[PDB]
């Protein structure tokens, strides 16, 4: 007997200065089997977070349904905190740590604005590591698309045009127009020489406005 | 008038009795005492040798050893007081264990007095018909310390003490005799402060009392009942008069 | 490896006219060494007796559990164990442990003082009570000893004339054998006294 | 590897260790007391898995001082040596055994002489003038049956000890970095300075 | 019907007619007893207040703790049994610790509050479907004097029937009915903190029997900055003699 | 586990008015084929069906309790025949998480369940989950090979979200039948038999 | 995988690389690996991550209520035993702990402490782990003394690791550097090696039989 | 007043519970029990109360008993609760002997089997035992040795002492004659005297009496728990000239 599996997705999210976003694929297969077309991945949990949950689907949202039940018991008791990220970062610590010796093949990261205004994504092992990022990426394809950012993201592996050793070039906040067409341009780097990703593309850029969500569309 | 029977339940005043009535058992029973200086503490005992069959080898000694570097006193009734010391010692000797470092007095006497606010919690369970009297420094420091336990699962802490039966006597003695801001500083001053603490209320005798002091260094030490009737007698000269 | 194929011990018994005989070796240690010449491996309780192979620990263990027991089983009837209840309760006392059990050749021997009687048997680890009235074995050198003990043993011995027999079924197996063999000791027993004589062989 | 040995004489008792632990590849320290003085005129001294080596020293300890503490006359080694392997012989059929193997000198009084116990991770118990554990006894269940005999004088120990060493070291195909030794008696332990 | 509360009074379970059970009322009046206490918020600081009831020129009067730390934000008073008071605050605290794990934060006030009153209605049942664990409702009546972000500086009194309240300016204990109706009278929303620590040092030399000096008393005052902190005795010997100061003139 | 008496293939597919969903009668025991009276569809209420595979063992324990589940329903609710019935979204989730609960435990379900029906507004829905208990959503679905040989098929007639009120029963019902064809025509183990299950928001319900 | 610490007489220091690997690609680099527990201890989380700082965060909170009853503060023979106690009760489980203590008392002066998943911990005065432990014993192991100096130490952490990445791939990425004493712990920086490479080698004039 | 007198755990205004003392008032309906302590060894004695004449008087002890080769008790109190913690006595000496592999001290079990006389004086809807003993033992900490135990868990030890029914006298007698050296034999003919001139009839039979006694006087030594048989008693008993 086996009792988990795979399932696919290939996502990633990103924090900016003044926002953040969140990416995820759209597809999912059991062994080359289009499982179905369109089935999503992301989800706003209240008080303006997303996360997700890319690998194994059933652990992938079973884990989701006791942070959407964790986030409204934080409301009744605490009388309407909203629940920041910093809290979340070890608390889905504790929810993958009580299974240790059964634990959930999944891969959670998490999308929000800190107290500062400022944007942040958290990067989580299957067993409750909480550690933090600004550039990441996971799934099967995550291998394959972060080390498209470093050279463009943190610029980093390349040192500015004039002295060849001496100078870096500098850095910058990217802005959200630079992202999406940045993410947009990823899959569609992947898709191709990749079976696994593919049909539809999730973004959930956040804001203090709020929340929104664009989608786009590639190859079958 | 029918408050005064259990635990569970109160008076209209606020006062619950029966914590209240253990304390009057106390007073049935031999006397206690407790000082410090600076670098001694000591406690006393009157006993009796009131029967001759008896064998006085192993004389009832109110004294107990936790641990090299405590020891332990108590009053009421000693069916009862076997017990406390008998999970005290273990509670030690199980703290080494899982920490080694032995213990800050402090967390030996929240395990006295947590074994007795235990036994007035719950009906069906009778309270500790007792109240002890701790001294022992801690590793690794001078600082000299003493409180007391209590059935109604309090303690304090104190530079001299007294219980047992004609403690009401005793008290005021030490309150003119001491002075916190110059205590005895001698291991022979607390003693004498001691000795005559009892001679109030024992008859003149000496067969009649046991002595136990403490120091550093894991230091403990019984003193020999010829070491008592030189620092008994000659007392008796400085009350020629 | 097997718990009985460690340590290493040989027992015997042998009944005889109004007297029997029990030997057992001293030679004890890990898989190929010895460290001891020098552990009873048989014992007594009351007039009964009692001999041991296998495992030291469960030599060891038995011997202290069973001395639990015939010190109340005195106090308790006011009279001693004799034995044909004793081979009974060494049964039941180890089909308790069918399961997670011990890993033992015992023995018994003894005379039932009211009807003057000699008794022997021996066992297996699970209660299989044997009843043999000639002899009894155990130990890592049965079957090296079935075999010099049948062809000696005559029925209707006398002590000393029952003695020597042992002694050479002993020795002359145990010096085959080789996980065993430094130092022997005997009992012989009658109704009303009982002596031991130790054995002299080789050394390491 | 994790050696260990200890030796009886006429008037003391003696007992030698490691100071070498190896874990992986890596040999960290070179300084590990591997003993725990249970009670003054007695002493214990362990060998096996780590972790289970240290703690259960500690466990019975506080046993053992548990008994010195009320009747204030300490118990005598054969008190001891029974109740030890009295955890062990349940602490191997249980469900997390502790493979330790241990040696047990001291001194008991009231007969003036001394004792020393040998046990294992299974409950084998038995007093010898000589023993050891691993694969040290090996080389030496040969030489303290030759070079050895049963009136001598403390200083015979480590004197006799000092080669002894020299035999495994010589063969002995891992480091064990040297060795402590201590020594029993009517004035108690005592600790040696260099060897 | 005059047999009333002559029956119906002893048993925690029983309704009296009347339509209350007496063994909860009777709970209040214990902290009744024991060693006043005072507490006052402000915009700029929170700060408590007490006697001691010194009972003999002898003892070590830093043992008796009538005021504790909780954590590095919060602190407590309590003026009841005494014995039933280190079965809560054990428990207090260790929400606040347990807190900083589940959710990493400094926890708020309130619910702490809210767990206590949690915990003395275990003669019953509490919230999620427990049983019991006593039979002995406790008074040790509270006051819980704590900063968090939402809200900024509070109090509350945290009292055995569970029902609790945010205080601005009170004052339970023997002292109470003597003060209460004081502060009542004497508490702006526009205070500092040593407009305070001066008045809870005169409300405090009347209402209690000896004079007022540094030994039969203390207080403390938490702030967002600093934190949770027991005044030293030198310290507030100044602020006696500040009064006197300002008295006379 | 490991199962014996293994079902086979379902399919499914959404349209304009409604859905379709169909099965085949069949009961094996191995290579060898020994029932062929029994059914894979069990109706619930007059609106919903649910399609079964796997051991049949285990869809005789599903019937079991949705049949008890509507039941315990109707305790206590009058008005519990007309609005505040069993729409679908008020079973899935109990076959959802019982699953999940049921698989964590270790001796799961080797059944793999599909679900059709329709809400009280009017919308189609749709979904499946197989023993290990994950969830998904398309407008054709399938189990087995049903999903390996005749899902890409009924994509064509039903690409994507687009062209679903592009379609009708008649040109519904006339591509699984031509499906049906293809398992029967190829297909190990299935059977020539059929047993259909239409639904439409107006006219409501029938069967084989 | 490549961390330490060790003793002097001023103080005790840390140093730890970044890395986050897995198989045979990284998965980041970025990660810090010395727990704030409090201000007055700190410990490394090497071999399983998670099982790691969910042990030591936890025991972040037992000896905060350590300090509130008795009101001074927790020693380190407690810290070092109460997660050994702790563990002991679950090997043979799949627990992969390897990691140390480090504090600075008045009254044990510095302290060190060794603890893993099998159950053991021991005094040390120079630790080392991961996977390129053996490279970092050669650098202060010929080098160190209980009298040196401090700013001397915090190179020497620099070196001491820094010989990982130039022979290991599982150990790499950016240093961070810390040092303790009876006030607290105090930050050192996080470093990448990419930049700090080209300047020993001009400057410690090593790596002599390499490029640049 | 209002009557403290319905559980042991009530605690009357004074401070003391009744119900524990009913316990040392249930015990005078016993049957005397005696044991003094020599220099060279310890003598028991006893007396029963009921004696008629169609009843084994000869082999039944029900006061007398042993735990073990180096130990005796002599009861006084009810008998339904002494096979309760006189079997327990002995399942508690066999397992330390067995997990020390020497012998039960006496100021061990007397610390135990007492304080299992305060666990039912303390807690539950329990009762407390009417029980007494009187211990009798050897050990190499101290030699021989003396001891007792009420129904409350308090022991002491002495040197000599009577219990049960009119003890009054019976130390009384007894203490204004005892010697300090008291030879064993010379021991044995002062209990007699005691339950002589203590008791309530005039017989004093062999029937009605069991007195035992400890020695170490052999050589080689070892301990012997020598009780008496009505036989010896009848010598001891013409010897004295009653």
């Amino acid at each position: 007997f086996n009792p988990y599996g795979d399932n696919g997705g290939t996502i990633l999210g990103i924090a900016g200065e003044d926002f953040a976003v969140l990416a995820g694929d759209t597809r999912n297969i059991t062994d080359y089997s289009i499982n179905s077309r369109y089935e999503p991945k992301v989800f706003d949990c209240g008080d303006n977070i997303v996360m997700s949950a890319n690998g194994f689907a059933a652990d992938g949202d079973a884990l989701v349904k006791r942070f959407k039940n964790s986030v409204k018991w934080y409301h009744f008791d605490h009388n309407d905190k909203k629940l920041s990220i910093n809290s979340a970062a070890r608390n889905i610590q504790h929810l993958l740590y009580g299974k240790r010796f059964f634990p959930y093949y999944v891969h959670t990261i998490i999308a929000g604005l800190d107290e500062d205004g400022k944007g942040a994504v958290y990067s989580f092992d299957p067993v409750g590591s909480y550690e933090r990022e600004q550039c990441r990426a996971g799934g099967a394809a995550a291998s394959l698309i972060m080390p498209f950012l470093d050279n463009q993201v943190n610029f980093k592996n390349q040192y500015e045009p004039g002295t060849n050793g001496k100078v870096k070039k500098p850095l910058k906040y990217l802005s959200v127009e630079e992202v999406i067409k940045l993410v947009r341009d990823s899959f569609t780097s992947a898709t191709e020489r990749h079976i696994q990703v593919g049909d539809g593309l999730e973004i959930l850029i956040v804001t203090k406005d709020g929340v929104r969500k664009e989608f786009y569309e590639l190859k079958r | 008038s029918g408050y005064d029977r259990a635990l569970s339940i109160f008076s209209p005043d606020g006062h619950i009795f029966q914590v209240e009535y253990a304390l009057e058992a106390v007073k049935r029973g031999t006397c206690a005492v407790g000082v410090k200086g600076k670098n001694c503490v000591v406690l006393g005992c009157e006993r009796r040798s009131t029967l001759k069959l008896q064998d006085t080898r192993i004389t009832p000694s109110k004294v107990s050893k936790i641990d090299s570097h405590v020891v332990l006193s108590f009053s009421g009734l000693n069916a009862d007081s076997r017990i406390l010391i008998e999970k005290a010692r273990v509670e030690a000797q199980s703290h080494r264990l899982t920490l080694e470092d032995p213990v800050t007095v402090e967390y030996l006497t929240r395990y006295v007095a947590g074994v007795q606010q235990r036994y007035t919690q719950s009906g069906g369970v009778r309270p500790f018909g007792v109240s002890t009297l701790i001294a022992g420094f801690d590793p690794r420091d001078d600082e000299p310390k003493l409180y007391q336990t209590e059935p109604s699962g309090i303690y304090s802490s104190w530079s001299a003490q007294t219980i047992g039966r004609n403690s009401k006597t005793v008290r005021e003695f030490l309150e003119k005799n001491y002075d916190r801001k110059e205590p005895p500083a001698t291991v022979e001053e607390c003693v004498k402060l001691t000795v005559r603490s009892l001679l109030e209320v024992v008859q003149t005798g000496a067969k009649n009392i046991e002595i136990t002091v403490v120091k550093p260094d894991s230091d403990i030490v019984a003193l020999s009942s010829e070491e008592i009737n030189q620092y008994v007698t000659q007392i008796e000269q400085e009350k020629q008069e | 490896s097997d718990p009985s194929s460690i340590n290493g011990g040989i027992v015997v018994a042998m009944t005889g006219k109004d007297c029997v005989a029990i030997a057992c070796d001293l030679r004890l240690g890990s898989q190929s060494l010895g460290v001891s010449n020098k552990f009873e491996k048989i014992f007594h309780y009351g007039h009964v007796f009692l001999g041991i192979t296998g495992l030291a620990t469960d030599v060891t263990t038995l011997n202290e559990m069973f001395r639990y027991k015939t010190n109340l089983y005195k106090l308790k009837e006011e009279r001693a164990i004799e034995p044909e209840t004793f081979t009974q309760l060494v049964s039941s006392s180890l089909y308790e442990r069918r399961f997670g059990p011990y890993f033992v050749g015992p023995v018994v021997a003894g005379i039932n003082s009211k009807s003057g009687k000699p008794f022997i048997a021996g066992f297996d680890l699970i209660g299989c009570i044997d009843e043999a009235k000639d002899f009894i074995v155990s130990g890592t050198a049965s079957d090296q000893l079935f075999g010099m003990c049948e062809s000696l043993y005559e029925p209707n011995l006398e002590p000393e004339d029952l003695f020597e027999t042992i002694s050479q079924a002993l020795l002359n197996a145990a010096d085959r054998d080789a996980l065993s063999g430094w130092g022997a000791v005997v009992y012989i027993i009658k109704k009303d006294e009982v002596v031991k004589r130790y054995l002299k062989m080789r050394q390491d | 590897m994790d050696i260990i040995l200890g030796i009886r004489v006429q008037d003391s008792v003696i007992l030698a260790s490691s100071k070498a632990v190896t874990r992986g590849i890596s040999v960290l320290k070179d300084s590990d007391d591997k003993t725990r003085q249970l009670s003054p005129h007695t002493l214990m001294s362990f060998a096996g898995e780590a972790g289970d080596t240290v703690q259960f020293a500690e466990y019975i300890q506080a046993n053992i001082q548990l008994y010195s503490i009320r009747e204030d006359y300490e118990l005598s080694p054969q008190a001891v040596s029974s109740f030890v392997r009295q955890e062990l012989a349940k602490s191997i059929r249980s469900r997390r055994p502790y493979q330790v193997n241990v040696l047990i000198g001291g001194y008991d009084k009231k007969k003036n002489k001394p004792e020393l116990y040998q046990i294992d991770y299974l409950g084998t118990k038995v007093e010898l003038p000589y023993g050891a554990h691993g694969y040290s006894g090996f080389y030496t269940f040969s030489l303290l049956d030759h070079h050895y005999r049963p009136d001598m004088t403390t200083e015979e120990g480590l004197d006799l000890l000092k080669l002894c060493v020299q035999e495994l070291e010589k063969r002995m195909p891992m480091d064990f970095k040297g060795v402590i030794v201590k020594i029993v008696d009517k004035d108690g332990i005592r600790q040696v300075d260099d060897f | 019907m005059f047999l009333t509360r002559s029956e119906y009074d002893r048993g925690v379970s029983t309704f009296s007619p009347e339509g209350r059970l007496f063994q909860v009322e009777y709970s209040l009046e214990a902290i009744k007893l024991g060693s006043t206490a005072i507490g006052i918020a402000t915009k700029e600081g929170v700060v408590l207040g007490v006697e001691k009831r010194a009972t003999s020129p002898l003892l070590e009067s830093d043992s008796i703790e009538k005021i504790v730390e909780i954590d590095r934000h919060i602190g407590c008073a309590m003026s009841g049994l005494t014995a039933d008071a280190r079965s809560m605050i054990e428990h207090a605290r260790t929400a606040a610790v347990t807190h900083n794990l589940y959710y990493d934060e400094d926890i708020n006030v309130e619910s702490l509050t809210q767990s206590v009153c949690d915990l003395a209605l275990r003669f019953g049942e509490g919230a999620s479907g427990e049983e019991r664990l006593m039979s002995r409702p406790f008074g040790v009546a509270l006051l819980i004097a704590g900063h968090d972000a939402d809200d900024g500086y509070q109090l509350f009194h945290a009292e055995p029937s569970g029902t609790f309240y945010r205080y601005n300016a009170k004052a339970i204990g023997s002292g109470s009915e003597g003060a209460q109706a004081e502060l009542l009278n004497e508490w702006h929303s526009s205070l500092t903190l040593k407009e305070a620590e001066l008045l809870v040092l005169k409300i405090l030399k009347q209402v209690m029997e000896e004079k007022l000096d540094e030994n039969n008393a203390q207080l403390s005052c938490i702030t967002k900055q600093d934190g949770f902190k027991i005044y030293d005795n030198e310290k507030t010997a100044e602020l006696i003699k500040e009064l006197k100061e300002k008295e006379a003139a | 586990q490991q199962p014996i008496v293994t079902g086979t293939s379902v399919i499914s597919m959404k349209y304009d008015n409604g859905v379709i969903i169909a099965a085949d009668n069949l009961g094996s025991y191995g290579s060898l084929l020994r029932f062929n009276g029994v059914e894979r569809l069990i109706p619930v209420g007059d609106n919903t069906v649910v399609g079964i595979s796997g051991d049949i063992s285990d869809m005789q324990h599903i019937e079991r309790l949705l049949k008890d589940l509507v039941t315990e329903n109707a305790y206590d609710n009058p008005l519990a025949d007309a609005e505040e019935a069993l729409e679908p979204s008020y079973i899935f989730e109990y076959l959802a998480t019982v699953m999940y609960q049921r698989r964590s435990k270790m001796n799961p379900l080797w059944n793999a369940i599909i679900v059709a029906g329709v809400q009280s507004n009017g919308d189609q829905f749709l979904r499946y989950v197989n023993l290990l208990g994950v969830t998904y959503s398309s407008p054709t679905l399938a189990t087995g090979f049903g999903a390996h040989m005749a899902n890409p098929l009924l994509r064509k007639v039903v690409d994507r979200e687009s062209d679903i009120p592009k379609t009708t029963v008649q040109v519904a019902e006339e591509a699984i039948v031509n499906a049906m064809r293809v398992l029967y025509y190829r297909d190990a183990r299935s059977s020539r038999n059929f047993s259909l299950a239409i639904i439409d928001k107006n006219t409501g319900l029938t069967f084989k | 995988t490549t961390t330490l610490a060790f003793r002097f007489q001023g103080g005790i220091i840390v140093a730890v690389d970044s890395r986050a690997t897995a198989g045979n690609w990284v998965a980041s680099q970025t990660v810090k690996k010395v727990i704030e527990i409090n201000p007055f201890l700190l410990g490394t989380m090497a071999g399983g991550a998670a099982d790691c700082q969910f042990w030591e965060t936890w025991l972040g909170s037992q000896c905060r209520l350590h300090e509130l009853r008795e009101k001074e503060r927790i020693s380190v023979a407690a810290a070092s035993k109460i997660l050994s106690n702790l563990v002991y009760q679950y090997k043979g489980a799949g627990l992969s702990m390897g990691t140390m203590i480090c504090g600075y008392t008045r009254k044990e002066g510095p302290t060190i402490y060794y603890v893993d998943s099998d159950g053991t911990r021991l005094k040390g005065d120079i630790f080392c782990v991961g996977s390129g432990q053996t490279f970092a014993y050669g650098v202060l192991d010929s080098n160190y003394k209980w009298d040196l100096s401090v700013e001397d130490a915090l190179y020497l952490g620099k070196r001491s690791i820094l010989a990982a990445a130039h022979r290991d791939a599982y150990s790499g990425g950016s240093v961070n550097l810390y040092h303790v004493t009876e006030d607290g712990w105090i930050y050192h920086g996080n470093h990448d090696v990419g930049e700090l490479f080209w300047k020993v080698k001009e400057e410690e004039g090593s790596f002599n039989n390499v490029i640049g | 007043s209002r009557r403290y007198d319905s559980r042991t755990t009530i605690f009357s205004p004074e401070g003391r519970l009744y119900q524990v003392e009913y316990a040392l008032e249930s015990i005078s309906h016993a049957g005397t029990a005696i044991g003094i302590m020599a220099s060279d060894g310890i003598v028991l004695a006893a007396e029963r109360k009921v004696t008629s004449t169609l009843l084994e008087q000869d082999t039944s002890t029900e006061k007398l008993y042993k735990l073990n080769d180096k130990i005796a008790v002599a009861v006084a109190g009810l008998t339904a609760d002494a096979e309760i913690l006189i079997n327990t006595a002995r399942i508690h000496a066999q397992n330390y002997l067995k997990t020390y592999n020497e012998d039960i001290p006496v100021e061990i079990l007397v610390r135990r089997l007492s304080d299992i006389k305060q666990g039912y004086t303390q807690h539950g809807g329990l009762r407390p035992f009417g029980v007494s003993f009187i211990y009798a033992g050897y050990d190499d900490r101290y030699g021989y040795q003396l001891y007792t135990s009420n129904p409350s868990g308090n022991y002491t030890g002495w040197k000599a002492i009577s219990v049960g029914a009119n003890t009054s006298a019976a130390q009384t007698l007894l203490q204004m004659d005892y010697k300090d050296d008291m030879k064993v034999d010379d021991a044995i003919e002062l209990a007699l005297k005691t339950l002589s001139k203590t008791t309530d009839s005039s017989a004093l039979t062999y029937d009605r009496l069991e007195f035992a006694t400890i020695r170490k006087g052999a050589n080689d030594g070892e301990v012997y728990q020598k009780i008496f048989k009505p036989q010896e008693i009848k010598d001891i008993l013409v010897k004295t000239g009653i």
